[PDB]
RNA sequence: CGCUCAUAGCGACGCUGCUUUUUGAUCCUUCGAUGUCGGCUCUUCUUAUCAUUGUGAAGCAGAAUUCACAAAGUGUUGGAUUGUUCACCCACUAACAAGGAACGUGAGCUGGGUUUAGACCGUCGUGAGACAGGUUAGUUUUACCCUACUGUUGUCAAUUGUUUGCGUAAUAGUAGCAUGAUUUAGUACGAGAGGAACUGUCAUGCCGGAUCACUGGUCUGUAGGUUUAUUUGACAAAAUAGUGACCUGCCGCUACCAUCCGUUGGAUAAUGGCUGAACGCCUCUAAGUCAGAAUCCAUUCUAGAAAC
RNA sequence: CUAUGACUCUCUUAAGGUAGCCAAAUGCCUCGUCAUCUAAUUAGUGACGCGCAUGAAUGGAUCAAUGAGAUUCCCACUGUC
RNA sequence: GACGGUGGCCAUGGAAGUCGGUAUCCGCUAAGGAGUGUGUAACAACUCACCUGCCAAAUGGACUAGCCCUGAAAAUGGAUGA
């Protein structure tokens, strides 16, 4: 999922948004929430959660939203993190805010993205960048 | 039972397993790079002293890597590296069970290092006064002959040699009436040359610049931060009962099981987490620091371009408590073993790595001299801080 | 004529790549071949910058303008700006926009004589934008969306928009712009048309995912 | 490399260090300290523990160059 | 059967083994009392190898899959439900292979089952009562002995020089492993559908060793700031509330809640070849020899001997 | 054929489960069948009921308040992350 | 060297030993199956059975049965007792 995009795992990182946590939709899908079942890629170990990033592609479910979406498995991409992280630049970014954005396994994101997106995510994911309302 | 998880990857490493209080107070390694160099230009080892950490913005050196010319920050371990005073030449000869001390030779001009290991020693005391009884070189003309005899013999007879060097810690900030002695095995050329030139150098004093060039990787050594005895929890990185309802301990559960019907080495236990050896490798070395004759400070800024000021690497307030650089120093890549005021040691790489992001050129931009609720950045916090107070403030805290 | 180019084996050639009436920008991607190709194409014509915009691989969706001015948000460093300036001719104004409230390129489609703005960008900011280019600015969305330059492949010779655009808006968009708007897509019905194909008046670039018919249609639109 | 300002404070962010904050107003803030970010959150322009120089600036106690800033 | 074609892959009726990870059979051991089941924790080992390393077959064109050798070096996951191993789903992953260690692991835990008393039902009982039936509530003691381990002194309670330094290095341990994106390459291959690899680069997951320049965490710095109540006549400035609360908080410790660092040589196994017989040809084998594993042993690192 | 058994024959012992209720603190099979709740539920709740073995003061069914009782889910809860 | 009848009859209208069914004979020769595969549209072409030239003394085979090997995998580190 794709997997051919765009590019790499995208350099330094800090996970934090783990399994269980609910994060905002930041999208014009009828969902408001994205609950994370699990995160792609994270192989893990004994009683460690597959923790999400700010780009790391995520399995999800709309815990509350449009009841044509409600229940089921969903997917998306994580877009901002409640907790901070150091960058390639040697600089920390911070939101108290946290959010994802609903998407298909294809790589395609449906429509527009409301509020500030991570730069890293944009770099990784071209579709996100394309319909980005703001990129920091 | 199977286990049943998978993972249990051996919490820890059995390659540091004896994990005890290390032998040498200084950094020490019983290994050297081998013979394919010139001669005294390649001294191999050196001894430094730690004095803390700063960060330095530079550019990358990698294409396709968030731009090969985009800025990134990185930490750095700055380390006061006083020049050393070689004094003994020592000849090892290779034999049926490794190498042995055939016989040393020592310089006539100096024998104060000997003395320095003496005031701090003895208990009955017959020979503190100034003398000896483990055999050391005195005398002008008669001892000369002996020295000559020694020199030829070692040169002829087998195998490689090292130089008894030592640091000048009196002139360092931390006061110590004993100095740290060291071997710097000599590589390359031929044995005749090697033996010969040590003698010449006794009087002379080697510089860290003499050993390393500004883009060379290091085989870094030291002795880890002495935390003291502590239990199996952060001595091996184990787990615990996070919701907590247990009358035992923070300490782990099974220690072997009824298995070989005894308990094994291979079990994480309560011991100590400090003075251990180890060696971290491939440290880039970012900038060799210059000596400071108590006048100029551009010499410890580095460049004037991109630096764009004149300052020592020492902070705004400086080091009144800790190891204060007045000497030659070294900007490495971030982190070295050992605490902020420790006697490290350095070697050049055992396998001198020729790789990209290792051999390539490094060029710095900003070196920082900041601080928080305490001082600040160089001249900026020096402006606004001094109008308030008359004596309590002098951007010193002294 | 039109050529079907990739980037990181993707269909998107308006994220990594930027292309207008003049001045081509590409970010230093890990792949060099794709960078080279563009340069080869635009030899002694349009200078490629080979500079990661905002220190990053994103370029086409983080920049706006054509060849009167050229726009960049506050995220970019001074150093970054300077390099960009150096790369291109020093006739055009390359200038940083203060008070960031959006990622430019997704909200600023433009022509040689006017511009299509977000809207919802602040008034002062808008004024600055207007100044930098010289051209006008006209507050109108694209039906459904608020991001224009993403869902409107705007050039002088032709303008591509997805089918979700309404009848009336399109009619009045065309009137406003003095160039007709044509309903259509690229990359087998991809919603983001402008990332799919970047348009210069002399040669038109597009992804590999388009069909034989789609490409033809786009060619006919832009007068090539 | 280059310095910038805090944007909740008159004291500059020294080169590197500090922490940003992107609120969801599409408007970035930079920050020197945890003290000041807390202050920002509280929503009181740094005038509430009297080490911080902003307080000094406004009331003008024992300050000629800090007060004019 | 696998079109065709016994053994690419399976394999009938039939026949021989091994295993002790099933359950029985047995009753040797224990009723002067081995604390029974699971889960957590943690190591170790086995290989009957799921992944990865290297190889060889295939109905192996490519892709993916299947079969097999060497090999146990490194991995072997997150959850719902279940007292539960077992079971069954969701999700990731290169893969989520089976096992052993007193059915590993109760002076390591927990007690969810099973284990007494009280008690509800249902079936059975004239009844007291019964249940490999269901339900519910039910005190988990002790290491201050020896050993084993971990670290910490000290010693040949002198081997028949003091005294130290700088050293060696036998013995033992030993560490890094795994992925993806791109480059190759939309290339090779393929009618098309589709669609690789060596090689290069940048990253990432877990593993290990350090460190605190940044960021965050913490606060008896009882460092400042604020304020509750009481006390000291008032202000003042203090005390108590076992640190009164709250904010801020250096130094110090510490976080995938951060940063840095993790090598190169020989020896081979399988296996692929050479020259070349026995067996005038032949054949990697017999004599001989080449290449060749995440393997072994060195280099590296730890420790440093009644060793110098 | 009914789901079931009012019924008719017949035997046992006098009769042969009416109202209701239900995999219930009562259902072996059993993780029953269906619906729901959850991304996923040997759990929960609501339906179904030849019910191994429910049922009318051995009291049947209901239920407000009440409960250091028993269970499920959601929300406040994030070092019981 | 490995043929003539001969492309044996059939199926075919190509299967001409060899996709393939059934008969499977005779000549001539030192010898040559109405043919052992490879190959080919099936042939052609090549090879095999079959024979002979040279070299020059042993060769071939089906079994039995000693030792060895394969078969022959499992749990602390280990056992002809070393």
């Amino acid at each position: 999922m794709s997997k051919a995009q765009a590019v790499g795992s995208n350099y330094r990182v800090s996970l934090g948004l783990p399994v269980g946590a609910v994060m905002n939709s930041a999208d014009n899908s009828g969902a408001k929430n994205l609950y994370v079942i699990a995160v792609k890629g994270i192989k893990g170990r004994l009683n460690r959660l597959p923790s999400a990033g700010v780009g790391d592609m995520v399995m999800a479910t709309v815990k509350k939203g449009k009841p044509e979406l409600r229940k089921k498995v969903c997917t998306g991409l994580v877009v901002r993190q409640r907790k901070h992280w150091k960058r390639k630049d040697g600089v920390y970014i911070y939101f108290e805010d946290n959010a994802g954005v609903m998407c298909n396994p294809k790589g395609e994101v449906k429509g527009n993205i409301l509020g500030p997106v991570a730069k890293e995510c944009s770099d990784l994911w071209p579709k996100v960048a394309t319909n980005a309302g703001t990129i920091v | 039972m199977s286990h049943r998880k998978f993972e249990a990857p051996r919490h820890g490493n059995l390659g540091f397993r004896p994990r005890k209080r290390a032998a040498r107070h200084q950094g020490k390694v019983k290994s050297f790079p081998k013979d394919d160099r010139t001669q005294k230009v390649h001294l191999t080892a050196f001894m430094g002293y730690k004095a803390g950490m700063t960060h330095v913005v530079r550019d990358l050196e990698k294409p396709g890597s968030k731009m090969h010319k985009k800025e990134i920050v990185e930490a750095v371990t700055i380390i006061e590296c006083p020049p050393m005073y070689i004094v003994g030449l020592v000849g090892y000869v290779e034999t049926a069970q490794g190498l042995k001390t055939y016989k040393t030779v020592w310089a006539q001009h100096l024998s104060d290092n000997f003395r320095r290991r003496l005031y701090k020693n003895w208990y009955k005391s017959k020979s503190k006064k100034a003398f000896t009884k483990y055999v050391k070189q005195y005398e002008t003309e008669e001892g000369k002959k002996s020295i000559e005899a020694s020199l030829q013999a070692i040169k002829k007879r087998c195998s490689v040699v090292r130089v008894i060097a030592h640091t000048q810690v009196h002139k360092l900030k931390l006061t110590q009436k004993k100095a740290h002695v060291l071997e710097i095995q000599v590589n390359g050329g031929s044995i005749v040359e090697k033996v010969n030139f040590a003698v010449a150098n006794f009087e002379k004093t080697v510089n860290v610049t003499g050993v390393f060039a500004e883009n060379e990787l290091i085989d870094v050594i030291g002795v880890t931060k002495g935390k003291g005895f502590n239990g199996v929890i952060k001595r091996w990185g184990v787990r615990k009962l996070p919701r907590k309802t247990h009358k035992g301990l923070r300490k782990v559960a099974c220690i072997g099981a009824w298995h070989p019907s005894r308990v094994s080495t291979t079990v994480p236990r309560a011991g100590q987490l400090g003075y251990h050896h180890r060696v971290e490798r491939n440290k880039k070395i970012y900038r060799i620091g210059q000596a400071q004759p108590e006048d100029g400070k551009q010499i410890s800024t580095g460049k004037t371009e991109f630096d764009l000021t004149e300052k020592t690497i020492n902070p705004m307030g400086g080091f009144a408590h800790y190891g204060m650089v007045k000497h030659e120093f070294l900007m490495l890549k971030g982190c070295v073993a050992g605490p902020r005021k420790r006697a490290l040691t350095l070697r050049k790489s055992i396998t001198t790595q020729t790789g990209r992001a290792a051999l390539e050129k490094i060029t710095l931009k900003f070196i920082d001299t900041s601080s928080k609720f305490g001082h600040g950045l160089h001249q900026t916090a020096e402006d606004k801080t001094k109008y308030f107070g008359v004596k309590k403030s002098r951007s010193t805290k002294a | 004529m039109a050529t079907r180019l990739q980037y990181e084996n993707s269909c998107d050639v308006g994220v990594f790549l930027k292309l207008t009436n003049k001045y081509c920008l590409v970010g230093q991607c890990g792949s060099k071949q794709f960078l080279h190709t563009v340069e080869n194409r635009l030899a002694d014509h349009i200078p490629v910058v080979e500079t990661s915009i905002a220190g990053t691989r994103i370029v086409g969706r983080l920049s706006a303008g054509n060849k009167n001015g050229l726009l960049l948000p506050n995220t970019c460093t001074d150093q970054e700006l300077q390099q960009i300036r150096n790369s291109l001719p020093d006739d055009v104004v390359v200038q940083r926009i203060e008070e960031k409230f959006s990622a430019l390129g997704n909200c600023i489609a433009t022509n040689d004589y006017v511009a299509l703005v977000h809207p919802d960008i602040d008034r002062e900011t808008e004024e600055i934008i207007a100044d930098v280019l010289g051209v006008e600015v006209f507050r109108q969305t694209v039906s459904g969306n608020v991001l224009v330059g993403t869902y409107c492949a705007l050039t002088n010779q032709g303008a591509l928009v997805h089918p979700m655009t309404s009848i009336a808006d399109q009619d009045e968009l065309s009137s406003l712009l003095q160039v007709p708007l044509v309903a259509g897509t690229v990359n087998r019905g991809n919603e983001c048309v402008a990332a799919g194909c970047v348009v210069n008046d002399w040669t038109a670039i597009v992804g590999a995912d388009t069909t034989a018919t789609e490409i033809s249609v786009i060619e006919s639109i832009f007068a090539l | 490399m280059k310095t910038s300002l805090c944007n909740y404070s008159e004291f500059k962010i020294y080169p590197a260090r500090g922490m940003k904050f992107v609120r969801g107003d599409s408007k970035v803030f930079h920050f020197i300290n945890t003290k000041v970010e807390s202050l920002f959150f509280r929503k009181i322009n740094p005038r509430d523990i009297r080490w911080s120089m902003v307080y000094r600036r406004i009331y003008k106690n024992t300050t000629t160059d800090v007060s004019a800033k």
